[PDB]
């Protein structure tokens, strides 16, 4: 899954 | 009974009062998310990150927050379906613990725990944190951080909640917002092992057809509903 991360674009 | 698998994010605890993340200002209580939910940010300024969860912490456990209608219904819906049930949380407050929800998993950590420094152990902590603060686990006491996960850092409780995710009959996400990652993907984990997926939030968190069944509106209204809906369903 990975680490915790955000998404700016949708 | 079918196996739930119920995924909530800040959005449920929005009408209870708790403020979190706009993806639009970029802002959290009007800092900048670098600064305040990283560990570069901590690394800069672990002052100012202290003060902030010491701020969060407290704003926690103040009278007027209190668990809504939506966290009561996913209460009820423990209890109708037992060990069938599982909710896993992007969220750090209590809420679902006070609403009557036992083995939740928190993600992303807990506001009333922190974690020594060194060894990674947890420690239930309600009050402050100071630099005075040190862990209860190690001989020579190593400084203490909030157990919250940052971005940049793993999540919490991964192998069990992917676990779920594969053997869910049904998949809700809740107040979420589909900007973080990797829960905001846990939709597409669900579907692809064959569960039914139901969105209910008040945008929308992932564009195109992930869910399967989606209602909009106040958690408050929309979980409720649907829980009832289920639950004589
Ligand atoms: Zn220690």
């Amino acid at each position: 899954g990975g680490a915790k991360r955000h998404r700016k674009i949708l | 009974k079918p196996r739930v698998l119920v995924l909530t994010g800040a959005g449920i605890s929005a009408e209870s009062g708790i403020r979190t993340f706009r993806a639009a200002d970029g802002l959290w209580e009007e800092h900048r998310v670098e600064d305040v939910g990283t560990p570069e940010g901590f690394d800069r300024d672990p002052e100012l990150v202290q003060a902030f969860y010491n701020a969060r912490r407290r704003q926690l456990q103040q009278p007027e927050i209190q668990p809504n209608a939506a966290h009561l219904a996913l209460a009820k819906l423990q209890d109708a379906l037992g060990d069938r049930f599982l909710l896993v949380t992007q969220n750090c407050d209590n809420l679902h613990e006070r609403a009557g929800n036992t083995n939740v998993i928190h993600m992303h950590g807990e506001l009333l725990k922190v974690r020594c420094s060194q060894s990674g152990q947890a420690l239930d902590w309600t009050g402050d944190v100071t630099p005075e603060d040190k862990c209860h686990c190690c001989q020579f006491p190593a400084p203490l951080r909030p157990h919250v996960v940052w971005f940049g850092e793993m999540p919490l409780g991964m192998d069990e909640i992917y676990m779920a995710l594969s053997m869910a009959d049904i998949f809700i996400a809740i107040g979420t917002s589909g900007h973080v990652y990797p829960a905001a993907g846990f939709v597409h984990e669900a579907k692809l092992h064959g569960a039914h997926t139901v969105e209910l939030n008040l945008e929308p968190s992932q564009v195109g057809n992930e869910f399967a069944e989606k209602y909009y509106g106040p958690a408050s209204q929309v979980v409720p509903e649907f829980v009832e809906k289920l639950l004589k369903g």
